[PDB]
């Protein structure tokens, strides 16, 4: 009757703090628990060994926090595993867990994006763990030429550096031009290699910027007006630009570019602005295909050369990747769970984007046949569509279309998905549904987690609590219990959102009982919640002086920097001309959270085909003493 | 499948426990408790159990007792082992079945089982090295009068563990391999493997 | 060093261990081994930690030649303890088989008597055959009485030893037949 269960992340990382939650449901008294982690399969060393007690005051639920040292015992190469062994009294529950070699994260920041032969590249390597907290480890750095050959190795230490490692590499005078790379990796994890590029080239600053901006972010193939483009030229110090611009158009097909010589135009740049139209006739005449439908799927690129009236500076700029499309939108189901609970409300996270991939704001979407279920995309281009599922085992097929008014039906975007029934233990029709209002969540608020139960009433009184777990950045952030009274179908969990939930977290909750043929049954459900991407703390740089005072060459200025107490701030001032030449590989905050999310162990928006699939797909391994456990995971990478 | 290894271990434990039931008071082994103890079977239990110490809990008294048994009883003064109670299953011995060079082959087999359990049974059994040396003496002396590829192979490995396989002996071990890659002899293929 | 196993007592008597040396141990009453039952000395220390789970004294006895004791050897023997010896096959034990521990010293241990060869070169040089039909074998345990006869055409000389000879600790008197 008593059931001991352990949950551990799908993949365990080295030198990272990992939590393990221990439960002894339907038990009395104190239960001594000793958790030991051994290597697989030899068990030569005891990587961890902690102890705890499950008391009735804690509802027989505890956790074990352990950090596995990066021992010299682990061996491309074969994948490594560990044996997790939890001992409750007499009973022992073991699970074989996959191990990732990633020690944490390395971020490289170069002062500039492009460099002249002879100059020095100043770069900082930030060394953190999976919690983004500064650590002191040994890092291997490789300088790599455009050809690919490493030309300078080094092994330094991050200790006593507050997670910031200042380095430099001198560029020889005689050097090969092109895209160079810096490759760093932790000493303990030579398989996790982080990279940043910087171009090496002979150049001079253009002293001004040219902006090629199309009216629309795309080109409708049946628009007789053609592609109207506005040219905006301005000096690097703000003032507008007077001059002449040579604009020419081209059609891009994959990697094959075909210039359109007939579309070449010379226009005056007056007051820093000019306009030039590519006529549809010239476009069709330029390509040797009368059938305009074939141009759909291809893109357009525009090249503009602006010359000042003084004739002392010239800037060429380009805007490529302008898709020739037949619809202003594009529907994706990459954020909607692919499993539903028959009879319970099914939530869809429609992701409507512009042809260039950017989110689309205020776009009407609806389900075919259900005009009542018509929602509007938010600022992130994500809309929520709640439907009512009928209790059935039929595959739920959904087709979502855009209902943007003032847009014809031929140009409306459409996409079709399918969801499968959540198979239950012994066809008992016991389902759990966690629902959350889909809206940009920010640190410092509170989210109401609605636990909704559906099962027969013959065993509904036995369910007295739910076990909920939170997954953030690939590690167990928080676990607890939710008391539920007999008769209540819906209970509300006030979950306090702090800074530890950035950028997103998964909430997987489950309940257990003894039902049907006296069988031990587990029913689970998970949901993915996004949070407003931002810094954990804050860092703002603003003017530390009067804004009547104008900056003058050489003049002292006061810089107001406001951030977290004790934090080490590293600075860099870059001329905007550099970014006019190359604006790639620039370190932003959005890119940091991007890397974190790509090292996530979850692979689905939510739920699964069974109670084990919910844990496995949400990056968790459940293993009970009675035998109910999740299947093994032998894949570091998610399934395609 | 990572999970299957646990059950695979359970079977080995089970087998070991089941084998303890046939351990005669002389620390030997036979098909039945009443049946006379077999030489080859006791030596084979040593073999398997010596290779299994790294997997499950093997008792030293059992393994080392069997070794001390084979030396004091089933060992002739020349030094060669004699099977005084042949095993009932003659198909579980492989190349020693109907073998004419039984003395040389059986010696090599038991000797190899001893050298695999040396590092484990060196403190309790004090007579082990001298017996290994005695077995080794007979194999060295009549190694060159071998004909069967199997006996040349098994006695070659019995002598290579000591480093006593040199000269004409090492030459015979290398030249008996036809096509330089297999020690083959007319008969069942399992014997050649 | 020699590990201190909790709820158990070591089997091996060695205190200092080099690399890869195995350390045998047994668990006390009410306990049994957990996974590995022995410990191996590696660079980082003992790989298998010796663990046990829930279910005037004399020294070691002196070794003898071509023999061994019947029980398993211990580091220390309580007073009035006694072990026995036994020789190899076709060997003969001579003396008191059992030794006793008295006042930190043992009693006198026995020895083992060597059997004899029935050499084929000696049989052909003396012109004698076994006369009890045989390919070989039937070898002279210390005290056994062998017999031979001459070949067809030879006779025992004037002072040739008897055809029925007894081996005594690796010494055998072969008969001789001349003419
Ligand atoms: C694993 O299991 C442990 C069990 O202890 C969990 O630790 C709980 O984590 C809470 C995080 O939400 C922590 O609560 C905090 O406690 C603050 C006090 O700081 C303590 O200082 C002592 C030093 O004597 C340390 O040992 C403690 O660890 C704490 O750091 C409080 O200011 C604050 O609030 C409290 O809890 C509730 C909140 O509603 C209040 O009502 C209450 O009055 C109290 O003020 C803060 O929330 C704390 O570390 C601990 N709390 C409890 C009750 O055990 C881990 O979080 C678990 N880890 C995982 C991954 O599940
Ligand atoms: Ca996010």
């Amino acid at each position: 009757s008593p059931m001991y269960s352990i949950i551990t992340p799908n993949i365990l990382r080295l030198e990272s703090e990992e939590t393990m939650v221990l439960e002894a449901h339907d038990a009395q008294g104190d239960v001594p628990v000793t958790v030991t982690v051994h290597d697989f399969p030899g068990k030569k060393l005891v990587l961890s060994s902690e102890k705890t007690v499950l008391t009735p005051a804690t509802n027989h639920m505890g956790n074990v926090t352990f950090t596995i040292p990066a021992n010299r015992e682990f061996k491309k190469g074969r994948n490594k595993f560990v044996t997790v062994q939890a001992t409750f009294g007499t009973q022992v529950v073991e699970k074989v867990v996959l191990v990732s070699l990633q020690s944490g994260y390395l971020f490289i920041q170069t002062d500039k994006t492009i460099y002249t032969p002879g100059s020095t590249v100043l770069y900082r390597i930030f060394t953190v763990n999976h919690k983004l907290l500064p650590v002191g480890r040994t890092v291997m750095v490789n300088i790599e030429n455009p050809e690919g050959i490493p030309v300078k190795q080094d092994s330094l230490s991050s200790q006593n550096q507050l997670g910031v490692l200042p380095l430099s590499w001198d560029i020889p005078e005689l050097v090969n031009m092109g895209q160079w790379k810096i490759r760093a990796y932790y000493e303990n994890s030579p398989q996790q290699v982080f990279s940043t590029e910087f171009e090496v080239k002979e150049y001079v600053l253009p002293s001004f910027e040219v902006i090629v901006e199309p009216t629309e972010k795309f080109y409708y193939i049946y628009n007789e007006k053609g592609l109207e483009v506005t040219i905006t030229a301005r000096f690097l110090y703000g003032k507008k630009v007077e001059g002449t611009a040579f604009v020419i158009f081209g059609i891009q097909d994959g990697e094959q570019r075909i210039s359109l010589p007939e579309s070449l135009k010379r226009i005056p740049i007056e007051d820093g602005s000019g306009e030039v139209v590519l006529s549809r006739k010239v476009l069709l005449d330029g390509v040797q295909n009368p059938r305009a439908e074939d141009l759909v799927g291809k893109s357009l690129y525009v090249s503009a050369t602006v010359i000042l009236h003084s004739g002392s500076d010239m800037v060429q700029a380009e805007r490529s990747g302008i898709p020739i499309v037949t619809s202003p939108y594009q529907i994706h189901f990459t954020k909607t769970p692919k499993y539903f609970k028959p009879g319970m409300p099914f939530d869809l996270m429609v992701f409507v984007t512009n042809p260039d991939g950017s989110p689309a704001y205020r776009v009407p979407v609806a389900v075919q046949g259900e005009d009542t279920v018509q929602s509007l995309t938010q600022g992130d281009g994500v809309a929520k569509l709640s439907i009512n599922t009928h209790p059935s085992q039929k595959p739920l097929s959904i087709t979502v279309r855009t209902k943007k008014q003032e847009l014809s039906e031929a140009e409306q975007a459409t996409r079709t998905m399918q969801a499968l029934p959540y198979s239950t233990v012994g066809n008992s029709n016991n389902y759990l549904h966690l629902s959350v209002l889909r809206t940009e969540l920010r640190p410092g608020e509170t989210l109401n987690v609605n636990f909704l139960l559906r099962m027969d009433r013959a065993h509904e009184a036995k369910i007295r609590y739910y076990t909920y777990l939170i997954m953030n950045k690939g590690r167990l952030l928080k676990a607890g219990r939710q008391v539920r009274e007999p008769g209540q179908d819906l209970v509300v969990l006030p979950l306090s959102i702090t800074t530890d939930f950035i950028p997103s977290f998964r909430l997987v909750a489950y309940y257990t009982l003894i039902g049907a043929s006296g069988q031990r049954e587990v029913v689970a459900d998970s949901v993915w919640v996004d949070v407003k991407d931002s810094c954990v703390g804050s860092l703002v740089v603003k003017s530390g002086q009067s804004e009547d005072r104008q900056p003058v060459p050489g003049q002292q200025m006061t810089l107001k920097i406001e951030g977290d107490h004790g934090a080490r701030v590293v600075l860099v001032a870059v001329d905007k001309g550099v970014f006019v030449l190359n604006k790639k590989n620039k370190l932003t905050q959005s890119k940091i959270w991007d890397v974190v999310e790509k090292a996530d162990i979850g692979c689905t928006p939510g739920s699964g085909k069974d109670y084990a699939g919910v844990f496995s797909d949400a990056g968790l391994t459940f293993t009970s003493s009675s035998g109910q456990q999740t299947a093994q995971r032998a894949e570091l990478q998610c399934p395609q | 499948g990572l999970e299957k290894r646990q059950g695979a271990l359970e079977l080995i434990k089970k087998g070991y426990t089941q084998q303890l039931a046939f351990r005669q008071p002389s620390s030997a082994f036979a098909a039945f408790v009443k049946r006379a103890p077999s030489t080859w079977l006791t030596a084979y239990v040593v073999k398997v159990f010596s290779l299994a110490v790294n997997l499950i809990a093997i008792d030293s008294q059992v393994l080392c007792g069997a070794v001390k048994w084979l030396i004091l009883e089933k060992q002739k003064p020349d030094g060669v082992f004699q099977e005084d109670a042949p095993v009932i299953h003659q198909e579980m011995i492989g190349g020693l079945r109907n073998n004419n060079e039984k003395d040389m082959a059986l010696t090599a087999f038991v000797l190899i089982s001893l050298q695999e359990a040396k590092d484990i049974c060196e403190e309790q059994v004090n007579s082990l090295p001298g017996s290994i040396t005695k077995a080794g003496d007979f194999l060295e002396a009549n190694y060159m009068n071998l004909q069967r590829s199997y006996t040349v192979a098994i006695a070659g490995y019995a002598l290579a563990q000591m480093g006593r396989l040199k000269g004409p002996l090492l030459n015979k071990f290398l030249t008996t391999a036809k096509d330089k890659n297999r020690w083959e002899d007319p008969g069942k293929q399992l014997y050649n493997v | 060093k020699s590990p201190d196993v909790i709820n158990g007592s070591p089997i091996s008597q060695k205190i200092i261990y080099k690399e890869n040396e195995r350390f045998q141990y047994k668990c006390n009453m009410g306990y049994e081994y957990s996974e590995r039952g022995d410990a191996v000395c590696t660079e980082s220390g003992w790989r298998p930690l010796p663990s046990c789970e829930e279910k005037g004294k004399c020294g070691p006895p002196p070794p003898i030649d071509n023999g061994d004791i019947t029980s398993f050897p211990l580091s220390v023997y309580a007073p009035a303890s006694s072990v026995e010896y036994q020789c190899q096959n076709l060997y003969q034990l001579e003396g008191n088989k059992r030794i006793t521990c008295r006042n930190g010293q043992w009693s006198e241990p026995p020895k083992c008597l060597h059997p004899c060869v029935i050499s084929r070169e000696i049989m052909e040089n003396y012109n004698i055959a076994l006369r009890w039909t045989a390919k070989q074998k039937l070898y002279s345990r210390t005290g056994e009485s062998v017999e031979f006869v001459c070949k067809r055409g030879y006779r025992l000389s004037s002072r040739s030893h008897t055809l029925r000879t007894t081996c005594w600790d690796g010494k055998l008197e072969y008969p001789t037949c001349a003419k």
